[PDB]
């Protein structure tokens, strides 16, 4: 019962695997340039 | 003091963009007093007897 | 029906006379019996009644009393009630029940 | 009696906090980011609580989302089917072993 | 101060109010029934509401911007499966109907007599008969 | 290719009799995980930044999920809202634009819309169940007889990944999808938990009721998903237990419910035989009829191997209540085959219920070591169910 309680508390230790969100190398970043593109551009509704 | 930033508008930007000014409102006599004419009876409120079969039916309810 | 699903397979079969006899005692415990009244005989006239019509003679039984406004059960109210609740429905035709001898 | 009034001050007070939404947990994401699925929208990549451990945030979970911020603030009860909670009994029978014979 | 406090206590009970199904309670003074807009909500509960009544099926009454339960409505079940309403009576009379004397006494005897006199029941001993089965000839 | 995500199992003790060695082992287990624990804990709180952190207040929180339909440009792109609607946004320079495909799950900025994160692992969480992650403890000793069965479920689910050479050098693709059909109660569900005990390899499981859906677009869909995955991670093995509840035989159906049963099922056929080929991802099929499904289902190329597995013989029979009465303590005078020369159908289940009503008995004579007598009427009481049906005395 210890070993099937330890195995629990220790999976739940380390259960959360990071999941990255394809971030980019940081060569290819342009944060200053970036956060204009945030600001200045507007989000586009797509229509017909 | 008055007030705590709201959650409702900090996400839209507040010590950031623009900043809350504490509200504060200038209420005096001769105008509150005016003002409490909104709901306020009359002289004639206050004498009347209400109504007797309903005052018996509420009082045995 | 495999086991490993159901490991066991426990069977209700129809109560014997002592068995019915003692449903007879558990829906009459609340029942205002007489003296006389022998629970056992009534038990004898119902061969095979299922186990709720026991039940249901208990109820025609004081049902026999409710419309005679009483609050007491002889054992002619139990005897003209078992032949209620235990009818049978008869072939009701020679000509079928002849087609085997 | 001031703590009777304190009591429904603070019932008002706590009364104009909007609703927080509700949403099924589809996977946590990081330390600090968990996916969610309000019933509504979509998917969710929200933040968490400070007063909440993510290890308690697991797969399916019915967590809660604040108004506006999408903060994940609460774990709540796990979500099952209401027609399939109605089939749990919270009265038991009154039928004992005592009135079962033969 | 009191008397202020309750006054805007039953201020939050105004009528611009959504209806949600009670879904589920967590715990004291909180909910999580899901409005009929189309979303679900973690709603708080007013302390006036009495929780014997937050049935888990309950259509509750919500504020409109806080969105939270403050009114518990009344169940809606008058008609659903058309259940007799007060202008649907048959008008068919016990005295209308000829003879079945013997029927009528066997069918009042289980389906209105134990609502009445349910004391005459309980007197002897027996639960009064639940089902009844009108069988014959048709007409 | 993540790799194949194999559960997770614990190294098995193989003392049974409860001595001081079975002790021994499961306290080295215990220390090492002692060992594994101390180690974690103390690794978060023995160790005590810009750049990221800037990103993360330009994706700020929330973060929506949308499906990707168009590149437009390098920066931007066309993407719909998890409602259905759709937005030219902009694409940020953190977002990898390789990874950036049509039709992947992007993640977008909740104020000003704009593709700020790609969410690869994005399974629906109706097929990350699927995956068993904790091994059944039933290994392939656990099972007795059916050495032929296991043989034939061996060669095409372990064999093609312990010794691949033995197929490529000989010409052959490995047999890929076997169905295993017989009476109920023979070992079919033992086999796949007994493979999923001894597999290196990722398995999925599902009893092709999972897979079947109410929403008219969402049942295919799944079963896509399902294969989608089990070709993501690398070697995998698919358990479709019960398949007969969507594999059945084909037929023009007046209802629109069943017309998706046949749709559904249909995919199953192309994700395991179509125009595209399969990956590296098994099928075991389990069903207690297998006169009822389609043939095409069935079919070689889609299913390789028809394992049967017929009631157990008087070997088999044998050697199935020495599996299930090993953990017993058995009397002396308990000689079990006097149960097993018998001519009733007694499959595996029927002998573990015996077993199991064999020492119930024995707890009804307040006793913990179960004598013949207790296997005699065990054999009563439990071989129910199935009555006696056959022919009276008309051959001889
Ligand atoms: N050869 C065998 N050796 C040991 N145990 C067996 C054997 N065959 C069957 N059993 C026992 O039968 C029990 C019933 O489960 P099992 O997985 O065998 O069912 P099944 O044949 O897949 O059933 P169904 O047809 O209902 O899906 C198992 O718990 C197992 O102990
Ligand atoms: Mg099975």
């Amino acid at each position: 019962d210890d070993i099937q309680q330890l195995l629990k508390k220790i999976n739940e230790l380390t259960g959360i695997k990071e999941s990255d969100t394809g971030l980019a190398p940081p060569a290819l970043w342009d944060l200053a340039a970036d956060k204009q593109t945030l600001q200045s551009e507007q989000p586009l509704q797509v229509a017909r | 003091h008055l007030n705590k930033p709201s959650i409702q508008a900090l996400i839209h930007g507040l010590n950031r963009h623009y900043y809350s000014i504490t509200i504060n409102y200038r209420k005096n006599e001769l105008e509150q007093k005016m003002l409490l004419n909104l709901h306020k009876k009359s002289w004639m409120e206050g004498l009347t007897l209400q109504d007797y079969s309903e005052h018996c039916k509420h009082n045995e309810s | 029906l495999r086991p490993g699903r159901i490991d066991r397979k426990i069977e209700f079969p129809p109560p014997n006379e002592e068995a019915r006899l003692d449903i007879l005692k558990i829906h009459s415990r609340k029942m205002n019996l007489t003296r006389g009244i022998n629970l056992r005989k009534i038990a004898e006239l119902m061969p095979g009644a299922s186990g709720a019509e026991v039940k249901g003679v208990c109820t025609e039984a004081g049902m026999y009393a409710l419309r005679e406004r009483r609050v007491h059960v002889t054992q002619e109210d139990f005897e003209m009630a078992v032949a209620k609740v235990m009818q049978k429905d008869s072939e009701k035709n020679m000509s079928i029940k002849k087609l085997w001898k | 009696l001031n703590a009777k009034v304190r009591l429904l001050r603070e019932e008002l007070q706590l009364l104009q906090e909007q609703g927080s939404y509700v949403g099924e947990v589809v996977r946590a994401m990081d330390k600090k980011k968990v996916l969610v699925k309000v019933h509504p929208e979509g998917k969710f990549v929200v933040d968490v609580d400070k007063n909440i451990d993510i290890n308690d945030v697991t797969p399916n979970c019915r967590v809660a989302l604040r108004n506006d911020s999408y903060t994940l603030h609460k774990i709540l009860p796990n979500k099952v089917d209401p027609l399939v909670s109605l089939m749990m009994v919270e009265k038991v029978p009154d039928s004992t072993y005592e009135m079962i014979g033969g | 101060e009191f008397l202020h406090a309750q006054e805007e206590v039953k201020r939050i009970q105004s009528i611009p109010l959504v209806i949600g199904q009670f879904l589920e309670a967590v715990d004291q003074n909180t909910a999580i029934v899901g409005s009929t807009t189309g979303s679900n909500y973690y709603v708080r509960i007013l302390s006036t509401i009495d929780r014997e009544l937050l049935k888990p099926n309950a259509s509750v009454a919500l504020h409109k911007h806080s969105n939270a339960l403050v009114d518990v409505l009344p169940p809606e079940a008058d008609s659903s499966i058309m259940m007799l309403t007060s202008d649907q009576k048959p008008d068919v009379m016990y005295a209308d109907i000829g003879g079945m004397d013997i029927q009528k006494q066997e069918v009042r005897e289980a389906v209105e007599l134990p609502l009445t006199h349910f004391e005459l029941y309980k007197q002897i001993g027996i639960d009064p008969p639940r089902g009844v089965l009108m069988y014959g000839p048709p007409g | 290719t993540k790799g194949p995500d194999a559960a997770s199992k614990l190294p098995l003790v193989t003392p049974h009799t409860q001595c001081r060695l079975k002790l021994l082992k499961l306290e080295r287990i215990k220390d090492y995980l002692l060992m594994e624990e101390e180690f974690i804990r103390n690794q978060e709180q023995m160790k005590p930044e810009e750049e990221r952190s800037k990103v993360d207040d330009l994706r700020g929180t929330p973060m929506s999920v949308g499906t990707l339909e168009e590149i437009i440009d390098d920066n931007h792109a066309i993407v719909s809202t998890s409602v259905g609607s759709e937005h030219y946004v902009s694409i940020l320079s953190f977002v990898d634009k390789d990874l950036l495909e049509p039709g992947c799950s992007v993640l977008l900025n909740h104020k000003v819309h704009a593709v700020i994160g790609v969410l690869m692992d994005d399974t629906d969480p109706l097929v990350t169940v699927m995956k068993v992650e904790k091994a059944p403890q039933e290994t392939y000793a656990d099972i007795g007889g059916l050495d032929n069965q296991i043989q034939e479920i061996k060669e095409s689910v372990e064999l093609p990944l312990t010794h691949p050479e033995y197929y490529e050098e000989m010409g052959i693709k490995p047999p890929k999808g076997v169905i295993l059909y017989g009476p109920p109660g023979t070992g079919k569900t033992l086999l796949a938990k007994a493979v999923a005990n001894q597999t290196s390899a990722t398995f999925l499981r599902v009893v092709g009721s999972e897979l079947i859906q109410k929403y008219l677009g969402d049942g295919p869909k799944l079963v896509r998903e399902l294969f989608r995955v089990a070709e993501e991670h690398a070697p995998s093995i698919v358990f479709i237990d019960e398949i007969d509840a969507i594999g059945t035989k084909r037929y023009d159906s007046n209802s629109g419910g069943e017309r998706e049963i046949q749709r559904t099922m249909l995919e199953l056929l192309n994700q395991l035989d179509g125009f595209d080929s399969r990956g590296d991802v098994k099928v075991i099929m389990a069903t207690n009829r297998i006169e009822t499904l389609d043939p095409a289902l069935i079919r070689p190329g889609r299913i390789d191997r028809k394992i049967e597995f017929p009631l157990p013989d008087e070997k088999t029979k044998k050697r199935i209540f020495q599996i299930h009465t090993s953990r017993m303590t058995l009397a002396d005078d308990v000689t079990l085959d006097d149960l097993i020369m018998a001519k009733d159908d007694l499959s595996g289940a029927d002998i573990k219920a015996i077993c199991t009503e064999a020492g119930l008995m024995a707890l009804r004579e307040r006793r913990m070591k179960v004598t013949n007598e207790d296997f005699k009427k065990s054999k009563e009481n439990v071989l129910y169910k199935k009555q006696e049906g056959t022919p009276e005395g008309l051959y001889l």
